């Protein structure tokens, strides 16, 4: 979609911008759990093998 | 104290034995049995060590006196993670037919106990008292997935409740359980992110995602993504 009014244009950017930012946020959070599970489980996953 | 293979055979006997009179089981409930008794059944694999726990087990969800006792004596194991031991012994086959029995009869009350507990009540009465204690209905994925809509019932008052929660809350336990409830309401009713983010929840998770417990940081970040999962 897109704005029809420059008040709805500014409202809907600046929302946009700070979900992307906390879209950003939460993805960098995943990916450091995946990377922390993920190291935990190379740390012995030959013995459980 | 941990004595040898007959002592704990004639122990077992014992208890199970004191369990047949319904004031006798009542009455030790004090003592807690169930969680030692569990943890020496799985330890232990001798088949009478298994077939008298599971016999004792039997009769303490047979002959207890009080409906209140029985559903007490189900949680206990099902917190103890009886349910899960006894599938497995479902799944391993015996000869002697009172093992099987017995087995079959307490896999139904734990279920049933299960479902009890599940009922959309409990949540209420344990949001009401604060009881965020990673109980089987904070699980219990029938529950979320037909009762959510429930959770917006006096006025968004259970969703008000969880937000104050999770913003007031210092215990890491109680801040993941409610973490873990918001993300299972989201996850089961997407209609309601409107609603949580109306209420600033986001907010709260977001700022919690980075707690100082793990615990709670792992639910936080699960819930993050259950709420973000889509627009």
């Amino acid at each position: 979609p897109c704005p029809e009014t420059p008040q709805e244009r500014k409202e809907m950017a600046s929302g946009v911008n700070t979900r992307i930012d906390d879209l950003q946020m939460v993805l960098n959070q995943t990916e450091d759990h995946r990377q922390r599970v993920l190291q935990a489980a190379a740390k012995n996953i030959r013995v459980w093998f | 104290n941990k004595c040898g293979f007959q002592l704990q055979y004639q122990m077992i006997f014992s208890i199970w034995l004191l369990a047949f009179s319904p004031q006798m089981c009542e009455h030790l409930r004090r003592y807690n049995i169930i969680p030692v008794l569990s943890d020496i059944l799985q330890e232990s694999v001798k088949e009478k060590v298994t077939r008298i726990i599971l016999a004792a087990f039997r009769n303490f969800l047979e002959k207890s006196t009080e409906r209140e006792t029985r559903q007490e004596y189900a949680l206990a194991m099902i917190q103890c993670k009886v349910l899960k031991q006894l599938e497995n012994l479902e799944q391993q086959k015996y000869d002697d037919e009172d093992i099987s029995e017995d087995i079959k009869f307490l896999l139904e009350k734990l279920g049933e106990s299960v479902q009890d507990l599940s009922s959309f009540d409990e949540y209420s009465s344990e949001l009401k008292s604060g009881r965020l204690e990673w109980s089987p209905v904070h699980k219990s994925e029938k529950f979320w997935r037909e009762n959510a809509v429930r959770l917006n019932e006096k006025n968004y008052e259970l969703l008000k409740i969880l937000t104050k929660l999770l913003e007031v809350s210092d215990d890491p336990q109680v801040l993941a359980v409610a973490a873990h409830d918001v993300g299972e309401y989201v996850r089961h009713y997407p209609r309601g992110k409107r609603v949580f983010e109306q209420l600033g929840g986001k907010q709260l998770v977001m700022n919690h995602m980075h707690h100082e417990d793990q615990q709670v940081r792992y639910n936080a970040l699960l819930a993050v993504q259950k709420l973000m999962v889509h627009n």
